[PDB]
RNA sequence: AGGAUAGUGGCCUACCAUGGUUUCAACGGGUAACGGGGAAUAAGGGUUCGAUUCCGGAGAGGGAGCCUGAGAAACGGCUACC
RNA sequence: GGUCGGAUUUCCAACGGGGCCUUUCCUUCUGGCUAACCUUGAGUCCUUGUGGCUCUUGGCGAACCAGGACUUUUACUUUGAAAAAAUUAGAGUGUUCAAAGCAGGCGUAUUGCUCGAAUAUAUUAGCAUGGAAUAAUAGAAUAGGACG
RNA sequence: AGGGGAUCGAAGAUGAUCAGAUACCGUCGUAGUCUUAACCAUAAACUAUGCCGACUAGGGAUCGGGUGGUGUUUUUUUAAUGACCCACUCGGCACCUUACGAGAAAUCAAAGUCUUUGGGUUCUGGGGGGAGUAUGGUCGCAAGGCUGAAACUUAAAGGAAUUG
């Protein structure tokens, strides 16, 4: 240490780092595209749902709310971005 | 931070550097203000109207999608409450703790919390008024702070 | 204004050595004094066109205005025609290079061509004793928002 | 709370510079900041500086050269006339041949050499030696 | 941080903190109450005339055994006894009693001088007359 | 509004209104306080003093009153008590 | 450079300024001394580096005096005047030196000339003046908004 | 003031001890100890270290939360889960080493970024006594609490460490 660049860090630092403490904090959440077995309907959710989001078809469950990331119901298929 | 307590928490929200996103958001912008309008007839605050909008649909932040922010676009569509979202919540809270204290008169602790409580609401109609969004003299009574709240 | 009983107290109220002579009928049927305030400021409207006697106007009465030209927030409008104002200012202390916070409430008599609110800020212009504690008239109403029709509650 | 933004830069400034680093992080990186470090570099007490310009305040990257002795804010801004800035140099200065002390006048943020020059005077804003 | 404000506006705190301080120091205290002016055997006087009243020997204290020769006198301007000192050796047959003497301090303002208790002045002139110049015989005490 | 003054002015009189000052210290108490120019000490910042040769003020034992007079509530002017 | 390390220059280095341009404010008529002339019917000869170019027909005059289709408020800071005199800092001045004081000096004493008696500082308040960094204050959000 | 009143126990009774013991020790023992409705508002109420904010050092733990896993696990001996292991992270009670720094030292990751002295702010102190007393005010039913001197007296009092 002593000299450092805190221009270009290195990104396995920036992945271990807290969102608020990099370089320039951005969120690290992300968004899913997900398929209920039901309907063919795509649909959006976000990643830390925090709600019970349910699908036009089939409108009982489609994620489960937790503490942090939503926890997918296992009847169903999902996609990142 | 906590100018209530002596925690020293962040958990904040990083919204992104981009502020025009997500580049894979298809949905016209004037499907999302009659998608909040719908919300706001239906009776939903603007916080939990944003929850939802972002779980339910993909707008990140309806800032960021649409040119107005939330508040914004139900007070320009005629919705917007008599009193402030965070406000009327922190009336609320303290007519249950008042309401608690009318039976649990040796509750020394919700005591404690109430004068808490309700100092920060007078902390917070002090803003409203002082910027105009209150009407001046505007006062918490905690005595018809239960018809405030009903 | 030019309602509301102008002459209402015991004795005839109008201004000295003005001859409404009620013989010649003119187009207007009345003559009215006025005058400039000088150093800039304006005759109002009102005074022009008002029908109240206050002698004691800069405009309408004989007082004159000379020496300091002061301004300052109104604070009180309880008493009849004059209202007192709060010069706030700085008060330097040389020994610790540091300055605190001082006022004086100012008493200054106001003309009724002018309307005035608590909050508001007035210039007011030095003239002669025209009571125990007022020295200063007002001349100009410097309200341009008012901070007062913003505040109502919406529908 | 921060109350004085200038004061937390330099103070971590100074820190980075006592400790030996070669560069230093500064934040929120005000442009009263960012003008006080441009009259440092010009007479050399710092080097390049790059901002980083996330959406909220900025940040500044400085990287210093180890001859920088201390640079600190004169809180409040006094007020400082003509005839006072030889006084607030003689105290704040180590020497009389070299050394500066910033000030904000209605002509920029300045020292107080070129300061001099210009005539000009104004509120007192640190030190840098 | 220092625990005082520092603000341009903070200037009335400063002189409001600063002057109720100053009450802590001896000599500011004195000075603003008036204390030798009410409550001082002198009225804030560097000398003041006295009666003798009585000759009485005080004993030296601690480490210092000896006996101090002072005398018990009365002041004529604001009828006060005090007890002074007479500096040198002998002297006491140059005071009787009921004469006039001449007082002033020890030098120590207050805080008994030295192994004396209870004596904060001293005789400096006698019926009139310097009392180092009749302890060298330069002059004659008056037979009065 | 009137009287009084040389004149503005609650200066005073009569009528009407309930006002005016204050924690940014009103009000009250003390001052062994006449104010300023200034004196000592003084690296800077400051501490204390200023009854006293210049300016301003007040008084001629303390109050009150008044004539003469441009100008006095005079005092080496007058009227009254103590 | 006939000018014994000695007494510079529109070739210029850096300083402290002003004006103009780049989307850049100076709100607006009132009258003319004809904008630091964006007009050369005519024309002033210093015999070929480059700053001493005449009577100029007008031709769009903000570098100017009050009627307002003229006013965001300060704080701060620069400059200017006033801040009695004496005292203080300080120039001149053999009271024999000195404290001092504001005098004195010079002719051939033929019957006379002359220098002075400066200067700077003297805050905080008030008045103009240049600046718009720093610090505060206000505006168009149900437009009761500006522009003719 | 009412209720409760097992145990222990200011007062007290009492047996020892002692030169005396109305102290330590032993046997009991009233008020208290508990509760309700009101008082009081003080503790070495202590980390003898105000609150907020930034930076400055090297570790292994541990509490709560979240993220990830060429991970384990009892169930389906290859599904959530839950519990563990490993790697980060945020906040917390703290620890160990070293002080580059600080301090008079003990020692301190703050008691550091301090004569190279200024991030914001509140409170407190000016040698020891007299004295937390007098007096005045205020609160309490009291006990007492808060505020709070002076006269006078004195060359020391006190902190940390060394040797005996």
């Amino acid at each position: 240490v002593l000299v450092q660049d805190l221009l270009h860090p290195t990104a396995a630092s920036e992945a271990r780092k807290h969102k608020l403490k990099t370089l320039v904090q951005g969120p690290r959440s992300y968004f899913l595209d997900v398929k209920c077995p039901g309907c063919l309907n795509i649909t959006t959710v976000f990643s830390h749902a925090q709600t019970a989001v349910t699908c036009e078809s089939c409108s009982t469950i489609l994620c489960t709310p937790t503490g942090g990331k939503a926890k997918l119901s296992e009847g169903t298929s999902f996609r990142r971005k | 931070g906590r100018m209530h307590s002596a925690g020293k928490g962040i958990s904040s929200s990083a919204i992104p550097y981009s502020r025009n996103a997500p580049a894979w958001f298809k949905l016209s912008s004037e499907s999302v203000i009659e998608q909040i309008v719908k919300y706001a007839r239906k009776g939903l605050t603007p916080s939990q109207i944003g929850v939802l909008l972002r779980d339910a649909h993909g707008v990140t932040q309806a800032r960021v999608i649409t040119g107005n922010k939330i508040m914004r676009i139900l007070k320009s569509n005629g919705l917007a409450p008599e009193i402030p979202e965070d406000l009327y919540y922190l009336i609320k809270k303290a007519v249950s703790v008042r309401k608690h204290l009318e039976r649990n008169r040796k509750d020394k602790d919700a005591k404690f919390r109430l004068i808490l409580i309700e100092s920060r609401i007078h902390r917070l109609a002090r803003y409203y008024r002082t910027v105009a969004v209150l009407p001046p003299n505007w006062k918490y009574e905690s005595a018809t702070a239960s018809a405030l709240v009903n | 204004s030019t309602e509301l009983t102008v002459q209402s107290e015991r004795a005839f109220q109008k201004q000295p050595h003005i001859f409404n002579n009620p013989k010649v009928k003119t187009s207007k049927r009345t003559k009215r004094w006025y005058k400039n305030a000088g150093l800039g400021f304006k005759t109002p409207k009102t005074a022009i066109e008002g029908s109240y006697i206050d002698k004691k106007c800069p405009f309408t009465g004989l007082v004159s205005i000379r020496g300091k030209i002061l301004t300052g927030t109104v604070v009180s409008t309880k008493m009849h025609r004059t209202i007192v104002i709060r010069r706030a200012y700085l008060h330097y202390i040389p020994k610790y290079n540091r300055y605190e916070k001082r006022h004086k409430n100012v008493p200054v008599h106001v003309s009724p061509a002018f309307r005035v609110q608590v909050g508001d800020i007035v210039t007011v212009g030095q003239c002669r004793p025209i009571s125990k504690t007022v020295r200063f008239n007002v001349v100009k109403v410097s309200a341009a928002a008012g901070k007062a029709n913003k505040q109502f509650a919406k529908f | 709370t921060r109350s004085s933004v200038l004061a937390d830069a330099l103070n971590a400034i100074n820190n980075a510079e006592k400790t030996g680093k070669r560069q230093v992080l500064i934040r929120p990186s005000s442009k009263v900041i960012i003008k006080f470090l441009q009259v440092m570099q010009k007479h050399g007490y710092i080097g390049e500086f790059e901002y980083i310009d996330d959406h909220r305040s900025g940040k500044i990257v400085v990287q210093l050269n180890g001859r920088l002795n201390k640079c600190g804010v004169i809180s409040p801004r006094f007020n400082v006339k003509i005839g006072d800035i030889e006084k607030w140099t003689a105290n704040l200065l180590p020497a009389r041949q070299f050394g500066y002390v910033i000030l904000t006048t209605s002509a920029g943020i300045m020292d107080h050499e070129e300061a001099r020059r210009k005539h000009v005077s104004g509120k007192i804003l640190g030190f840098v030696y | 941080g220092k625990g005082k404000p520092r603000g341009l506006n903070s200037a009335r705190k400063l002189r409001v903190h600063r002057r109720n301080n100053r009450w802590a120091e001896n000599n500011y205290k004195k000075r603003l109450l008036g204390t030798a002016f009410k409550s001082s055997p002198f009225g804030g006087s560097s000398h003041a005339k006295g009666i003798v009243l009585e000759k009485l020997g005080i004993e030296s204290k601690q480490p210092n055994s000896a006996i101090r020769k002072c005398v018990r006198v009365q002041l004529i301007k604001n009828g006060k006894k005090v007890t002074a000192f007479v500096p040198n050796d002998g002297c006491l047959n140059f005071v009787d009693e009921n004469d006039e003497v001449l007082l002033a301090g020890f030098g120590r303002k207050g805080k008994a001088k030295g192994d004396i208790p209870g004596v904060r002045f001293k005789v400096v002139k006698v019926s009139g007359v310097s009392l180092l110049a009749l302890w060298k015989e330069k002059k004659e005490k008056p037979r009065s």
